[PDB]
């Protein structure tokens, strides 16, 4: 999940756009 | 937010900053 | 949109007791925060992301919950934990808080000391007429007051004010003020302040007659 | 040491606007949201919105959107909240705050709050009326029709400190009213003087009112 990924490693704000509704 | 680990509600803050009033999802 | 409902809105405990406060969410919450606040102070973070202990707060605190039901616990109550506690969901926007849970200190029941005061001649000279009734040093906080004018109940013009729990004897105090114009006050003769409290099945009645 | 310093107490008239400031220090201002919250009373906390100081991008609670605007001045490490169309319903304490530090932060940060009073009243000194009865005797002092808060009530200039209750003020006819009681043994009053002392710093008031038996 994105929860685990963004805590363990660095998610860019760019990647988070794929989780917008 | 840039170059930061996003744990717990920090991820929720980040998703709101990117998606605004479009909404977002992160579970399950 | 997510509505948080904290119950009980008011609860009492003495040092040594275990305290559990609940926060019920209207929909699924992934991260729950908890804050403490005393009068005159900023909200103080206790729990972040549902079950993590904030810095500088004692290990008697603990947060838990999942989905729609959450809890804050004080394994052993201490006096300095008297305060109001707020839950706040950080799961979806807009961020919302519960109405809070007031945690007050327990003590022996105490009947109110009731005193009624007629309007001063100074105020009447000014044009007003306030009838003041003091209900001092009672416990528990629940108290009912009724104003009667010439044996008849009255509700309009009544303003009530409550102190916070006394830091020395843990009692509460209340003031009730019936504000009439000079014309109305002079139209009647008997004025009564009646206090109903769990410490007695009979109300405590204080009254005066203008003379 | 992270600190958030908010602007001072404010009193404005209805319909007017107001810009409240929040000054940050001790960290990279640009890395964290500044959050804005309103406390209408001791049992209410509401999130107004958040602003990203890197570029000023704000997020609003829809309930406050129409009348709230959040900006930032990165060069001064300061955040601002503007309120428009203010009404008495907007009277409250307003907080800024910053989330715990990323990764492993365990402490958030709040400002001291700014008190906002939205009213059309003019600075008015209080009327001080004595409350005399119709072993221990209770006397009172009625402070009516003043503005703005606060007032300080003492008894016998501070020598009667125990056994006194000063009650929170209430908004009556758009002015403030409170009462104070004092309990003393009957062998001291009226054989000796009991006086309430009321000070209204805003209007530079300092009135003394003696409690006398009514016959
Ligand atoms: C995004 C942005 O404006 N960053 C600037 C930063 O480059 C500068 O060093 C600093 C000095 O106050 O102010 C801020
Ligand atoms: C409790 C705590 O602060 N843990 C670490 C600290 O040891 C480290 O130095 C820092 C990175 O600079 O990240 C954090």
């Amino acid at each position: 999940g994105i929860v685990e990924q963004c805590c363990t490693s660095i998610c860019s704000l760019y990647q988070l756009e794929n989780y917008c509704n | 937010f840039v170059n930061q680990h996003l744990c717990g509600s920090h991820l929720v803050e980040a998703l709101y900053l990117v998606c605004g009033e479009r909404g977002f999802f992160y579970t399950p | 949109q997510i509505v948080l409902t904290q119950s009980p809105a008011i609860m009492s405990a003495s040092p040594g007791e275990k305290v559990t406060m609940t926060c019920s969410a209207s929909s699924s919450v992934n991260y729950m925060y908890w804050y403490q606040q005393k009068p005159g102070s900023s909200p103080r973070l206790l729990i972040y992301d549902t079950s993590n202990l904030a810095s500088g707060v004692p290990v008697r605190f603990s947060g838990s919950g999942s989905g729609t039901s959450f809890s804050l616990t004080i394994s052993r109550m201490e006096a300095e934990d008297a305060a109001t506690y707020f839950c706040q969901q950080w799961s979806s926007y807009p961020l919302t808080f519960g109405a809070g849970t007031n945690l007050e200190l327990k003590r022996a029941d105490a009947a109110p000391t009731v005193s009624i005061f007629p309007p001063s001649s100074e105020q009447l000279t000014s044009g007003g007429a306030s009838v003041v009734c003091f209900l001092n040093n009672f416990y528990p906080k629940d108290i009912n007051v009724k104003w009667k004018i010439d044996g008849s109940e009255r509700q309009n013009g009544v303003l009530n004010s409550w102190t916070d729990q006394d830091s020395k004897d843990s009692t509460y105090s209340m003031s009730s003020t019936l504000t009439l114009t000079k014309d109305e006050y002079e139209r009647h003769n008997s004025y009564t302040c009646e206090a109903t409290h769990k410490t007695s099945t009979s109300p405590i009645v204080k009254s005066f007659n203008r003379n | 040491e992270v600190r958030l310093q908010q602007s001072g107490p404010e009193l404005v008239k209805p319909g007017a606007s107001l810009k409240i400031s929040c000054k940050a220090s001790g960290y990279t201002f640009t890395d964290y949201n500044i959050h804005w919250l309103r406390q209408s009373h001791s049992k209410s906390l509401e999130w107004i919105g958040s602003i990203y100081p890197y570029n000023g991008r704000p997020g609003y609670n829809q309930k406050f959107k129409n009348k709230t605007t959040l900006t930032v001045d990165n060069s001064s490490s300061t955040a601002y909240m503007e309120l428009r169309g203010l009404t008495s319903d907007d009277s409250a304490v307003y907080f800024c705050a910053r989330s715990r530090s990323y990764y492993n932060g365990s402490r958030d940060y709040w400002g001291q709050g700014t008190s906002l009073t939205v009213s059309s009243a003019k600075t008015t000194p209080p009327s001080v009326y004595p409350l005399a009865p119709g072993s221990m005797v209770t006397l009172g002092c009625l402070v009516k029709g003043y503005f703005p808060e606060p007032v300080t009530v003492t008894w016998n200039s501070g020598s009667l400190s125990s056994g006194v209750h000063t009650f929170p003020a209430v908004l009556q006819s758009d002015l403030y009213t409170l009462s104070s009681s004092v309990t003393v043994p009957s062998s001291t009053w009226p054989s000796e003087t009991v006086t309430c002392n009321v000070a209204h710093p805003a209007s530079s008031t300092k009135v003394d009112k003696k409690i006398v038996p009514r016959d």
